[PDB]
RNA sequence: GAAGACGGUCGAACUUGACUAUCUAGAGGAAGUAAAAGUCGUAACAAGGUUUCCGUAGGUGAACCUGCGGAAGGAUCAUUA
RNA sequence: UAAAGUUGCUGCAGUUAAAAAGCUCGUAGUUGGAUCUCUCUCGGCCGAAGCGUUUACUUUGAAAAAAUUAGAGUGUUCAAAGCAGGCCGCCUGGAUACCGCAGCUAGGAAUAAUGGAAUAGGACCGCGGUUCUAUUUUGUUG
RNA sequence: ACGGGGAAUCAGGGUUCGAUUCCGGAGAGGGAGCCUGAGAAACGGCUACCACAUCCAAGGAAGGCAGCAGGCGCGCAAAUU
RNA sequence: AAACUGCGAAUGGCUCAUUAAAUCAGUUAUGGUUCCUUUGGUCGCUCGUACUUGGAUAACUGUGGUAAUUCU
């Protein structure tokens, strides 16, 4: 998968790339070493994004941001633009008067790494509130559980 | 509103400063300080309301003017200095000596202590951090920073500063069996012995504590402040020893003591 | 019968309000119309001057004629018929004077004998008519 | 180092068109409502003197009439091998 | 605003008083039949760790401005108020409750949703393999 | 329609009010642009245009009470230069 | 006294036109920023005329201009 596709040169920036080499140590390529972080909170790295080849800046494993505040859950309603999708949050909303219920939902724009792959309209994502990534994307999606009835 | 705000409404001030409604408009606005506003005393209020040293806020300035009010070993000429929790207050010219210590009800009660007990001060450590050539730092919750501090003091410990030269004394270690106080929230003046901490990651941690009457009751772990080493205090409490009377007890109390009166 | 589900909050309230639009009275203050047809225009009383003075047939079972003035507010130039309620009292109305009414006592509706009259003269050139017509104070020259 | 000038940006506001919200002058035309006791009749209420009413269509000074198809809220809960 | 159960969630009406669509299908919405009685590792028997599918619900705990409201004390001469005051320098207050919803917290598991094996794309025991990899090796070096 | 804390009424449930002294927001006749400053897009700072308006020797100069009093106007409707 | 310098004048007071997920409220975040002041730390850590450097300007003194300004 070539990951050079913007006018751009993709790289992380923490790992340097062009550390000097002798000839009897040029086996092939040197593996260039992959950057990752673990976000706390008890959620795993997934193996793609430690051993992947992806460049994405707004990866909460191989990016430069910050999981912190609220982590909540939603359904995958949408997946049609690059690196983020919009999800689903339902709930029901107390009305006193007659003291009931009524249901409400919002979407919400959250960022999806390259990490999460076969992802599918229907599964659960929890998401993790970051920094502003856009102009409505708040949130990144941190962990995927697929749906009910799945292959 | 563009730029800081230099009023405090009387309404509008902290409730345990006991301010009454129809004596003005206004309230004396804490000054910038070690202590955050809310939970400050000012030397006026200390002075004039609580002490009946002074009648009117004129009489705290004539006070502080002539040099006689040291908070924590230094003389203090602003009548507006924000004193909060575990600080000196000492009147040379009088001769007494006060610790400003929360009371059971959440509020800065008068406590006097003996002049041997007014040369130091217990402080929450706040924060610790390396800085200009591998120095260690304390910050305290007095805003007093400390460098070379002993490597294992950790956050949410207690020291004891010395004031006349500000250095550390001794230490307790934040643990499970050290008597606290609660310097916040619906619990704030109680004091009892550390039972258990929960943590809760990417959030608030709740402390478990027990009084000496066997009552248990939860703070944040911010609100906690590390009084002694065991069941033992390392400063002299308040005349409620830190235990919470309810109501019913409280009002019998009341009763006992006008019956015993006269 | 009335839905009575967990989750049927919304469906009640929306229900709820649009047949609280059929209510006379609600329709009446929240739609506008009648506050802009208003000559008061939400007022409690009003100010204008005397256009001429007028004897209007009372209603078919009483027979009487009931004193009233034309007058024209002086906030939006409404043309408006006011009684003066007590007897001899349209005496102590001229052409052209200002003129203190309220409303007759039922919301704009017409009261009793009079047809199509919702106001009454409360104030004849700035002095009560209630005052006058006990003696209490006399008209101004 | 001042005045000043080219360019850019923010941009009040001006001119010219288009649209839009409220109030409004206004010949006339055509209704509703009261007050209404006039004129022509009698449509409806009794089998109201052609049973009433509904949908549709035409016609007529006026109510209304007629055709077609419905209802009983009908003047028949019933009519005999 | 109450009276107005004349807006009806509590709690109204629809044969004749105003009122059920001409009839059927049908997306969203709303509602939906029985059934199922915590442990393996770490540190000093406990403290720790998961995760039991997830909740809703219920109870608790924390955090939640003051004023206002409720309310404790207190003879403003009484009262509305106020936060004062009491004893012969002392003594004593300036309480407490409540604060939807959403968000934190820890118990309960009835009720109500939701899942867990039916191309075995099953669980547990041992096996064997395949691959890569962290350190044992080891006074030391090496 | 500035939003809350709250207010009136209320068996229970509710309905209505909240410009108004506490907290938060906005504005300083209407827009716009700035200087200084830690902090204004500040108006009891400045620069323009729009609307009003003051003095003038006609060349020019100076404005901003939704601060306290007070006046006009508007009104049913509100206090001392 | 005046004048230069420094600080404040961004608080307070008034009003409710605009404003309909906006404001605001509760809850969280800044591991994404700025912060006069108060308070504490730091301030021989740097290997490179001083027993004190230079030019102005105000106040003040004098000549004024304009019908007129907190003009100059
Ligand atoms: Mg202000
Ligand atoms: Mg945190
Ligand atoms: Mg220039
Ligand atoms: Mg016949
Ligand atoms: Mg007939
Ligand atoms: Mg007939
Ligand atoms: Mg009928
Ligand atoms: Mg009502
Ligand atoms: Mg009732
Ligand atoms: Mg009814
Ligand atoms: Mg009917
Ligand atoms: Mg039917
Ligand atoms: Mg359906
Ligand atoms: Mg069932
Ligand atoms: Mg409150
Ligand atoms: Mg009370
Ligand atoms: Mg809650
Ligand atoms: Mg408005
Ligand atoms: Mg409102
Ligand atoms: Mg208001
Ligand atoms: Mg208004
Ligand atoms: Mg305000
Ligand atoms: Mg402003
Ligand atoms: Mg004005
Ligand atoms: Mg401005
Ligand atoms: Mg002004
Ligand atoms: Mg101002
Ligand atoms: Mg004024
Ligand atoms: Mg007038
Ligand atoms: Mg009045
Ligand atoms: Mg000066
Ligand atoms: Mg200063
Ligand atoms: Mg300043
Ligand atoms: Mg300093």
């Amino acid at each position: 998968a070539d990951i050079q596709t913007e006018r751009a040169y993709q790289k992380q920036p923490t790992i340097f790339q062009n550390k000097k080499r002798v000839l009897l140590g040029e086996t092939g390529k040197e593996k260039l070493p992959r950057y990752y972080k673990n976000i706390g909170l008890g959620f795993k790295t997934p193996k793609e994004a430690i051993e992947g080849t992806y460049i994405d800046k707004k990866c909460p494993f191989t990016g430069n941001v910050s999981i912190r505040g609220r982590i909540l859950s939603g359904v995958v309603t949408k997946m049609k633009m690059q690196r983020t999708i919009v999800i689903r949050r339902d709930y029901l909303h107390y009305i006193r008067k007659y003291n009931r219920f009524e249901k409400r939902h919002k979407n919400m724009s959250v960022h999806l790494s390259p990490c999460f792959r076969d992802v599918q309209i229907g599964d659960i994502v929890t998401v993790g509130e970051c920094r502003p990534l856009s102009k409505t994307v708040r949130f990144n999606v941190l962990k995927v559980t697929k749906a009910a009835g799945t292959k | 509103a563009r730029g800081p705000k230099k009023h405090l409404k009387r309404v509008a001030a902290p409730k345990h400063w006991m301010l009454d409604k129809l004596t003005g408009v206004f309230a004396p606005r804490p000054s910038t300080g070690p202590h955050k506003l809310r939970e400050c005393l000012p030397l006026i209020i200390f002075l004039r309301n609580r002490l009946k040293y002074a009648l009117t806020g004129d009489e705290v300035k004539k006070i502080c003017m002539q040099r006689f009010i040291k908070i924590d070993g230094k003389v203090r000429t602003d009548i507006t200095y924000p004193a909060g929790f575990m600080d000196v207050i000492s009147i040379d010219k009088t001769g007494e000596n006060f610790r400003l210590i929360y009371d059971t009800k959440g509020r800065f009660a008068v406590h006097r202590i003996t002049p041997e007990e007014a040369k130091y001060k217990l402080c929450k450590v706040r924060k610790i951090f390396v800085g200009t050539k591998g120095i260690p730092h304390l910050v305290t919750h007095d805003a007093r920073t400390i460098r070379y501090p002993d490597p294992l003091i950790k956050v949410n410990d207690t020291i004891q500063i010395d004031l006349e030269t500000g250095k550390i004394t001794d230490f307790i270690k934040f643990d499970t069996g050290n008597l606290c106080m609660v310097t916040g929230g619906a619990n704030l003046g109680r004091i009892g012995v550390i039972t258990n901490r929960e943590r809760h990651p990417g959030s608030f941690d709740v402390v478990h504590v027990k009084d000496a009457n066997g009552n248990s009751f939860a703070t944040r772990l911010s609100n906690i402040f590390v009084i002694g080493k065991g069941n033992k205090p390392w400063i002299s409490l308040p005349r409620g020893k830190g235990i919470r009377l309810t109501i019913a007890e409280e009002r019998d109390k009341r009763l006992a003591a006008k019956q015993s009166s006269g | 019968g009335k839905c009575r589900g967990l989750r049927t909050a919304r469906k009640l309230r929306s229900h709820r309000r649009d047949q609280k639009w059929h209510d006379k009275q609600y329709k009446k203050a929240h739609l506008g119309t009648a506050l802009k047809a208003n000559p008061f225009g939400g007022a409690s009383h009003a100010k204008g001057i005397v256009l001429e003075k007028v004897g209007v047939e009372a209603k078919q079972p009483n027979s009487a004629i009931r004193k009233c003035v034309r007058v024209q507010l002086i906030k939006n130039g409404k043309k408006i018929t006011a009684f003066v309620p007590n007897d001899g009292c349209l005496n102590f109305i001229e052409e052209n004077d200002e003129v203190l009414v309220a409303g007759f006592g039922r919301k704009g509706h017409a009261v009793g004998d009079i047809p199509g009259v919702r106001f009454k003269v409360v104030k004849v050139a700035n002095v009560s008519l209630l005052a006058l017509y006990k003696g209490k104070k006399e008209r101004p020259r």
